[PDB]
C-alpha cells in the first residue's frame, strides 16, 4: 500500500496568488488615502497667513469693493465668505539654493 | 528578493487581472447580445413573411 | 524648532511606524527614491526636524528600528517605502521572545541593548537640538515592552533635561489574544510611571468601533487601523514644523495638560471623521468638527469619558481658519456641563493653531485629554492580576530567567496607588 | 450571515460608493497612461527591438560593424552551478550589465565598434590594438561606453566582489580594450594579425590589464529572468593557461 | 534560518513522517528526487551545490521493515542516506528492552546525527518528538533519548505529538505497563505533549468524510496536516506569526499540567465543499462541539485552563475576535477562575495545499486548537485502572525483571500518577 499511495505527481505546483492577495486583504495598499481624504480631490491647496495677509495683499478676483446683503440667510457674505485661496503657494526661494 | 516579488510583477498581474476582466465582459456582451438577437429577429420575421 | 527622535521596537511598532514615516514622506513631499519632489518651499523649510541629509539631496529619517524577531523587518523595508529607510538602522536578534517579560527585560532582549544604546548616540548627538523622545510599541508581548520599556528605563539614565513621549497600546478588555496578558501589561505599568511623561493609551477594541460604526466599512484590518494613529503623530507636532497663529510643542502640552508629579496618563483622539458615502454631503468647518472630537464614539482608549471627569482638556488645529469660532465652541463647551470638568482648576481647555493640515484634509484637529476615566483601563488589570496571583498561575516563567516575586507584589502597589490618586479629584 | 458583491442585502451602499471611486480611479490612471503595465510593456518593447547586423565581406572584423558579444558553451566541470550554453553579453537595467541566454540581435545585445585610436569608419582590427564597444538605450540617441575602473574599497561587483564593469555614458581611457589570442606561445606571433569574426579570442582592459569574464556560478535574478554576472578577473589554470570562463566571441 | 530539527521514533513515528514529509515536500516546489520567491524551504530543506535539498531530521525504527521500504520506496533520493536509522531487532512491545538494552546499543549514532544537524543549523528553536506511548522502540528508545539529550542541550522547547492508545478499543495486551512507565519518566522532562489517538479519528473520518474502512494510510494525513498548520507561521509569511515558544509558555500553567488535547477544525470532503459555505463562526463552533475532538473524551466533566486558536489561510481579524466574543457568552465551555484572558491566536495567510486525491478538499481556513482540560485526568484514570487489575496478579511481569529493570518500578510509576491526579484534582476547583 505504501508502493500504491506514494507514486509521484509530476504537476502539483502550489499556488502562490492566493497568499499573495491576502496580504492587500489585510493591508489594502493604495486604500490608505482613501480613507482619511475629504470633499474634493485637490493636489495644491495650502498657504500661510503671513503670505496672504502681508505681502500677498490678498484675494484677486473676488469682489473689491461690493459686500452684498443677501435675502434667506442674514448676511453680508462676499467679503468674508470666500477666505482667500488665489495663486500658487508660498514660494520664496529656499528650493533654489538648496 | 522579496522586493523584487512583491514590487515589479504583483502589481503588474493584479492591473492585468483588471484590464482582462474589463475586456472579457465588454466583448462578450457585445458580441453574443448583438449576434444573438440580431439573427434571431431577422429570421423569425423572414419566415413568418 | 528642534528635531525628533523616534524609537519604534516590537512586532508592533514596526507596523505602525510604518505607516507613520509614511505621512511624514507624505506631508514633506517625500517620493520612496530618497529625494524631494513637493511643490512649495514651505515644505523645505523644517525638513531637519525629521530628515538628516547626504550628498544628491536625498533625505533619510532619524529611524530607530528594532525587534527580536526578523519577521517584520522583512515586511517593513519589503514595502513601497524601503530605500528611505536607514541600512544600519535595523537592529535585531535571532530569537524571538513572545509574551514574556523576563526574557525581554533581562536576558535576550537585553543583549541587544547596548547595539540600541550606540546607535542613538551615533544619531542623538549629530543633532543639533533635539526636544526629546518619543517612543511607540505594544505593552502586549516581549519586544516592545520587553526591549523598550526596559530602554526607556535606559535613556532616562543619561538625559533627564528632555521629554518622554509615548504611544502606548494597553491590552483590550473583552477580547484578549494572550493568556499571560496581565503579567505583561502589570509590570510594564509599573515601568511607565516613573519615566515617562505624557503617556497615550491605545486599544484596538476602541479603533474597531471607528473603521465599523463612524467610517462605515466592511472589512476593519490592521492597516486600517494602524493609519488612524498614524494620523494622530502627525497631527501632534503641527507647530514644530510649520507656522501658524499660536504655535506649540511638546513642551507647550505638558505644562497645559500635567499638573502633577504622578497624575501624567493620557487619552488622544483625532477629530475630522466621516464615511466614503457622505464625502461631499457634509461641511468641514469648526462647527462639525468641535461636535465629534468631545464625544465619547471618536475616542482612541478604552474610556467612558462620561463616567469621570476630565481635568484638563488639550487641543491643537490646522488649516487657514479664524479664531472666533474656536474661541467660543471651546468655551460654550466647558459651559454646557460643568458636570463633566473638576471644578478647582478655572481653566481647561488649551487652544493650539498652525496653518497647514495633512495633505487631503482642509482643517484638522487632535484631542489630547488627561480624563480621570482613564483609570477604568487600569483596573481590568489589577483584577486580572490578582486572581490570577492566588492561584499562582504561571509564575515558572517568572522564576526562570531573572526575577523575583518582590519584582511581582510592587508592581501592583503602584497600580494601586495610581488609581488611588485618581479617586481623590473625581468629583 | 454574508453575501456576495451585488445583492442588496445588509451594508452593500456604502461599499458601492467604495468601489464606484476605486473603480472610476483606475479607469483615470489608465486613461492617462500612469499604469505599471503600459509603462513596462513600453520599457521592454523599447529595449528589446529586433533590429539587423552586419555581414562581414571576409572573415575579419571591421570598426562600424555592428557585433554582437557572446561566450561560448563551456564543458567545463570546476563545479557543478552552470549555465546550459552561449551566453551572451546584455544590458540589464534596473543601468546595469550582465549575461543572458539568448542568441538573436534584439537591441540590448547590438554593440557598434568604434575606433578609439584608428579613425576610419571602416577599418580591419587587430590583435593587442584599442577599441571601443558602443550600445544605445531606445530614444537616448547617445553613445554607451563598456567601462571598468581600477579596484577600489567601495567599487565592487554584485555577487562576486572583484572588479566590476559597467556602461556610463563619459569618454576617457577607461574605455579602451583589447583582445589577445589564447594560446600563449602565439600571442607575440600574433600581434598585429586581422581578427576574424567568430573565433575564440581574449578581451582585457588597456588600463588594467584584467580580463572580461562570465561567472557561471552566481545567479541575477531579473525582470527578463535569464541569469549570469560579468565581471573583470584574468583566470589561469596549474598550467598557467587561461581557463575556458574567458574566452570571448563578436559574432556578426 | 529557523530550523525545526525533528525526531520520528518508532513504528508510529517513520510511518506518520511518511506522510508530514510529504506535506512539506509537497508544499514547496520540491520533487521527491531533490531537485526543485520565497525561500523559506530552508527552515526544513538545505542546499548543495546542484539544488539538491535533504531534509533535516531523524527517522528511528529498531524493525527495519518500514525504513528498508521507504529506502526502496519512491522517496530514496531524497532522505539522506544517513538520518534514518535501523537495527536488526525490535524492543517487541516492552519497556526493558527498547529503554535498556536495544536503546543502549544504538543510541549513540542517533546522538551523533543529531550533534551533526544541531551544529550545521543556525536558528535551532526546540524538539519536536513524535513518538508512541503503546509500542517498544516509540517508548524505551523515547525515554532514553529524552534523557540522553535533556541532559546535553538544556533548557530548550519540548513538544511530543504522541500517538496514545485508545480508551476502550485496543492492539497489543499489555499497553497499560508500557503506558504508565513511560508516562512516568515523560512528565518531568516534558513541555508539552500534544496526544492523539486512532479510533477517534476513525470516527471523525467516518462520519464527517464520509468514507468507510479507511486505513493508517488514511489516517496519517490528518496528522500531517495537523502539524503542518501547528508549524505553518515559521514556513510562511503573516499578520501574527508564531515562533516554538509561544506554544510552550502560552499552553501550561504549572510544573505538572503539560497534557493538552489536539483538534483540527475544518474537516470535510470535494463532494461537499462547494456546497458548504466555509464560515468563521461555522469552524469555530465546529471545533468546540465534543464530537470534533482527536482525543476521545468529554469536555463537560471539566474546566478548560488554557488555548490556543492557530489559523491559517484568509483569516478576516475582525471576525475572530466576533467568534471568541460569541464563544465566550456560552455555559456549555466553561473555564477555571484563574485564567481570565484564556485565549491565544496565531495567523498566517497561505491557504492549505492538499494532497492530489485524498479524501480532503481544497480548504481555504484552516483552525487547530491546542487546548489543555482537566478532562485528560479521567482518560488518565483508566490507564491507572488496568494497572491496578492487573498487578495484583503479578501477570506478566517476569518480561519486565529479565532484562536488567527491578520490580521495584512497578510501584513508583502508581505514586507518580496519583500523585498527577492530585494535581489536576487540586487545581481544579475554586479558592474562597
Ligand atoms: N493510527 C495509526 N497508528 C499507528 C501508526 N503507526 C503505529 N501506530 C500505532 O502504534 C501502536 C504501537 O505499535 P508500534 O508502533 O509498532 O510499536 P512501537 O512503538 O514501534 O514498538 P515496537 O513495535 O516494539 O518497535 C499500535 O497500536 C498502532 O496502533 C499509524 O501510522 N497510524
Ligand atoms: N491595530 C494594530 N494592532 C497591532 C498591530 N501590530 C500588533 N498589534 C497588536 O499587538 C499585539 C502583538 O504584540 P506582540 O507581538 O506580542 O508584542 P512584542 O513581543 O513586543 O512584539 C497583538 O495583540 C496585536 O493585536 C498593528 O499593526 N495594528
Ligand atoms: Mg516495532
Amino acid at each position: 500500500i505504501y508502493r500504491k499511495e506514494y507514486v509521484p505527481f509530476p504537476g502539483h505546483r502550489p499556488d502562490q496568488i492566493s497568499r499573495w492577495y491576502s496580504k492587500r486583504t489585510v493591508e489594502g495598499l493604495p486604500y490608505k488615502y482613501l480613507i482619511t481624504h475629504h470633499q474634493e480631490p485637490s493636489q495644491r491647496y495650502l498657504i500661510s497667513t503671513y503670505d496672504d495677509h502681508y505681502n500677498r495683499h490678498n484675494y484677486h478676483p473676488g469682489l473689491p469693493e461690493l459686500r452684498t446683503w443677501n435675502r434667506h440667510k442674514l448676511l453680508w457674505l462676499p467679503e468674508k465668505a470666500d477666505f482667500p485661496l488665489l495663486g500658487p503657494p508660498t514660494n520664496y526661494g529656499l528650493y533654489e539654493q538648496l | 528578493a522579496e522586493r523584487k516579488r512583491f514590487l515589479r510583477l504583483l502589481q503588474d498581474e493584479q492591473f492585468e487581472l483588471d484590464m482582462e476582466e474589463a475586456i472579457q465582459k465588454a466583448e462578450e456582451n457585445k458580441r453574443l447580445r448583438e449576434l444573438q438577437l440580431a439573427q434571431e429577429e431577422k429570421l423569425a420575421t423572414e419566415l413568418a413573411k | 524648532m528642534r528635531e525628533i527622535v523616534h524609537l519604534q521596537a516590537g512586532q508592533c511598532g514596526n507596523q505602525i511606524g510604518a505607516k507613520f514615516w509614511e505621512v511624514i514622506s507624505d506631508e514633506h513631499g517625500i517620493d520612496p527614491t530618497g529625494t524631494y519632489h513637493g511643490d512649495s518651499d514651505l515644505q523645505l523649510e523644517r525638513i531637519n526636524v525629521y530628515y538628516n541629509e547626504a550628498t544628491g539631496g536625498k533625505y533619510v529619517p532619524r529611524a530607530v528600528l528594532v525587534d527580536l524577531e526578523p519577521g517584520t523587518m522583512d515586511s517593513v523595508r519589503s514595502g513601497p517605502f524601503g530605500q528611505i529607510f536607514r541600512p544600519d538602522n535595523f537592529v535585531f536578534g535571532q530569537s524571538g521572545a513572545g509574551n514574556n517579560w523576563a526574557k525581554g527585560h533581562y536576558t535576550e532582549g537585553a543583549e541587544l541593548v547596548d547595539s540600541v544604546l550606540d546607535v542613538v548616540r551615533k544619531e542623538a548627538e549629530s543633532c543639533d537640538c533635539l526636544q526629546g523622545f518619543q517612543l511607540t510599541h505594544s505593552l502586549g508581548g516581549g519586544t516592545g515592552s520587553g526591549m523598550g520599556t526596559l530602554l526607556i528605563s535606559k535613556i532616562r539614565e543619561e538625559y533627564p533635561d528632555r521629554i518622554m513621549n509615548t504611544f502606548s497600546v494597553v491590552p483590550s478588555p473583552k477580547v484578549s489574544d494572550t493568556v499571560v496578558e496581565p503579567y505583561n501589561a502589570t509590570l510594564s505599568v509599573h515601568q511607565l510611571v516613573e519615566n515617562t511623561d505624557e503617556t497615550y493609551c491605545i486599544d484596538n477594541e476602541a479603533l474597531y468601533d471607528i473603521c465599523f460604526r463612524t467610517l462605515k466599512l466592511t472589512t476593519p484590518t490592521y492597516g486600517d487601523l494602524n493609519h488612524l494613529v498614524s494620523a494622530t503623530m502627525s497631527g501632534v507636532t503641527t507647530c514644530l514644523r510649520f507656522p501658524g497663529q499660536l504655535n506649540a510643542d511638546l513642551r507647550k502640552l505638558a505644562v497645559n495638560m500635567v499638573p502633577f508629579p504622578r497624575l501624567h496618563f493620557f487619552m488622544p483622539g483625532f477629530a475630522p471623521l466621516t464615511s466614503r458615502g457622505s464625502q461631499q454631503y457634509r461641511a468641514l468647518t469648526v462647527p462639525e468638527l468641535t461636535q465629534q472630537m468631545f464625544d465619547a464614539k471618536n475616542m482612541m482608549a478604552a474610556c467612558d469619558p462620561r463616567h469621570g471627569r476630565y481635568l484638563t482638556v488639550a487641543a491643537v488645529f490646522r488649516g487657514r481658519m479664524s479664531m472666533k469660532e474656536v474661541d467660543e465652541q471651546m468655551l460654550n463647551v466647558q459651559n454646557k456641563n460643568s458636570s463633566y470638568f473638576v471644578e478647582w482648576i478655572p481653566n481647561n481647555v488649551k487652544t493650539a493653531v498652525c496653518d497647514i493640515p495633512p495633505r487631503g484634509l482642509k482643517m484638522s484637529a487632535t484631542f489630547i485629554g488627561n480624563s480621570t476615566a482613564i483609570q477604568e483601563l487600569f483596573k481590568r488589570i489589577s483584577e486580572q492580576f490578582t486572581a490570577m496571583f492566588r492561584r499562582k498561575a504561571f509564575l515558572h516563567w517568572y522564576t526562570g530567567e531573572g526575577m523575583d516575586e518582590m519584582e511581582f507584589t510592587e508592581a501592583e502597589s503602584n497600580m494601586n496607588d495610581l488609581v488611588s490618586e485618581y479617586q481623590q479629584y473625581q468629583d | 450571515n454574508l453575501y456576495g458583491p451585488r445583492v442588496r442585502i445588509g451594508n452593500w451602499n456604502e461599499d458601492v460608493y467604495l468601489e464606484e471611486e476605486i473603480m472610476k480611479d483606475f479607469l483615470a490612471k489608465r486613461d492617462k497612461g500612469q499604469l505599471l503595465i503600459q509603462r513596462n510593456r513600453r520599457l521592454k518593447e523599447n529595449l528589446l527591438r529586433p533590429m539587423q547586423l552586419s555581414v562581414s565581406e571576409d572573415g575579419y572584423i571591421h570598426y562600424g560593424d555592428k557585433v554582437m558579444l557572446v561566450s561560448p558553451d563551456h564543458p567545463e566541470t570546476e563545479a557543478d552551478l552552470f549555465l546550459p550554453g552561449d551566453l551572451s553579453l546584455c544590458m540589464t537595467p534596473d543601468c546595469g550589465l550582465s549575461a543572458a541566454q539568448t542568441k538573436i540581435p534584439v537591441g540590448r545585445n547590438t554593440f557598434t565598434i568604434l575606433c578609439a585610436a584608428g579613425e576610419v569608419i571602416g577599418q580591419v582590427l587587430r590583435y593587442g590594438q584599442n577599441f571601443r564597444l558602443g550600445i544605445t538605450g531606445g530614444f537616448d540617441d547617445r553613445m554607451l561606453y563598456l567601462s571598468s575602473d581600477h579596484r577600489t574599497l567601495l567599487k565592487s561587483s554584485k555577487r562576486s566582489w572583484l572588479q566590476e564593469v559597467f556602461l556610463t555614458h563619459e569618454d576617457s581611457y577607461l574605455n579602451c580594450w583589447q583582445a589577445a589570442f589564447p594560446h600563449p606561445q602565439l600571442r607575440l606571433e600574433y600581434e598585429g594579425s586581422p581578427v576574424p569574426a567568430n573565433t575564440k579570442i581574449l578581451i582585457t582592459h588597456c588600463h588594467t590589464n584584467r580580463g572580461l569574464v562570465a561567472h557561471r556560478h552566481l545567479f541575477l535574478r531579473t525582470y527578463f529572468g535569464q541569469e549570469a554576472e560579468v565581471a573583470a578577473h584574468t583566470y589561469l589554470d596549474s598550467h598557467r593557461v587561461e581557463k575556458p570562463k574567458n574566452h570571448w566571441m563578436l559574432v556578426t | 534560518m529557523r530550523e525545526c530539527i525533528s525526531v520520528h521514533v518508532g513504528q508510529a513515528g517513520v510511518q506518520i513522517g511518511n506522510a508530514c514529509w510529504e506535506l512539506y515536500c509537497l508544499e514547496h516546489g520540491i520533487q521527491p528526487d531533490g531537485q526543485m520567491g520565497d525561500d523559506s524551504f530552508n527552515t526544513f530543506f538545505s542546499e548543495t551545490g546542484a539544488g539538491k535539498h535533504v531534509p533535516r531530521a531523524v527517522f528511528v525504527d529498531l524493525e527495519p521493515t518500514v525504513i528498508d521500504e521507504v529506502r526502496t520506496g519512491t522517496y530514496r533520493q531524497l532522505f539522506h542516506p544517513e538520518q534514518l536509522i535501523t537495527g536488526k531487532e525490535d524492543a517487541a512491545n516492552n519497556y526493558a528492552r527498547g529503554h535498556y538494552t536495544i536503546g543502549k546499543e544504538l543510541i549513540d549514532l542517533v546522538l551523533d546525527r543529531i550533534r551533526k544537524l544541531a551544529d550545521q543549523c543556525t536558528g535551532l528553536q526546540g524538539f519536536l518528538i513524535f513518538h508512541s506511548f503503546g509500542g517498544g522502540t516509540g517508548s524505551g528508545f523515547t525515554s532514553l533519548l529524552m534523557e540522553r539529550l535533556s541532559v546535553d542541550y538544556g533548557k530548550k522547547s519540548k513538544l511530543e505529538f504522541s500517538i496514545y492508545p485508545a480508551p476502550q478499543v485496543s492492539t497489543a495486551v499489555v499497553e497499560p505497563y508500557n503506558s504508565i512507565l513511560t508516562t512516568h519518566t515523560t512528565l518531568e522532562h516534558s513541555d508539552c505533549a500534544f496526544m492523539v489517538d486512532n479510533e477517534a479519528i476513525y470516527d471523525i473520518c467516518r462520519r464527517n468524510l464520509d468514507i468507510e474502512r479507511p486505513t493508517y494510510t488514511n489516517l496519517n494525513r490528518l496528522i500531517g496536516q495537523i502539524v503542518s498548520s501547528i508549524t505553518a507561521s515559521l514556513r510562511f509569511d503573516g499578520a501574527l506569526n508564531v515562533d516554538l515558544t509561544e506554544f510552550q509558555t502560552n499552553l501550561v500553567p504549572y510544573p505538572r499540567i503539560h497534557f493538552p488535547l489536539a483538534t483540527y477544525a475544518p474537516v470535510i470532503s470535494a463532494e461537499k465543499a462547494y456546497h458548504e459555505q466555509l464560515s468563521v463562526a461555522e469552524i469555530t463552533n465546529a471545533c468546540f462541539e465534543p464530537a470534533n475532538q482527536m482525543v476521545k473524551c468529554d469536555p463537560r466533566h471539566g474546566k478548560y485552563m488554557a488555548c490556543c486558536l492557530l489559523y491559517r489561510g484568509d483569516v478576516v481579524p475582525k471576525d475572530v475576535n466576533a467568534a471568541i466574543a460569541t464563544i465566550k457568552t456560552k455555559r456549555t465551555i466553561q473555564f477555571v477562575d484563574w485564567c481570565p484572558t484564556g485565549f491565544k491566536v496565531g495567523i498566517n495567510y497561505q491557504p492549505p495545499t492538499v494532497v492530489p486525491g485524498g479524501d480532503l478538499a481544497k480548504v481555504q481556513r484552516a483552525v487547530c486548537m491546542l487546548s489543555n482540560t482537566t478532562a485528560i485526568a479521567e482518560a488518565w484514570a483508566r490507564l491507572d485502572h488496568k494497572f491496578d487489575l492487573m498487578y495484583a496478579k503479578r501477570a506478566f511481569v517476569h518480561w519486565y525483571v529479565g532484562e536488567g529493570m527491578e520490580e521495584g518500578e512497578f510501584s513508583e510509576a502508581r505514586e507518580d500518577m496519583a500523585a498527577l491526579e492530585k494535581d489536576y484534582e487540586e487545581v481544579g476547583m475554586d479558592s474562597v
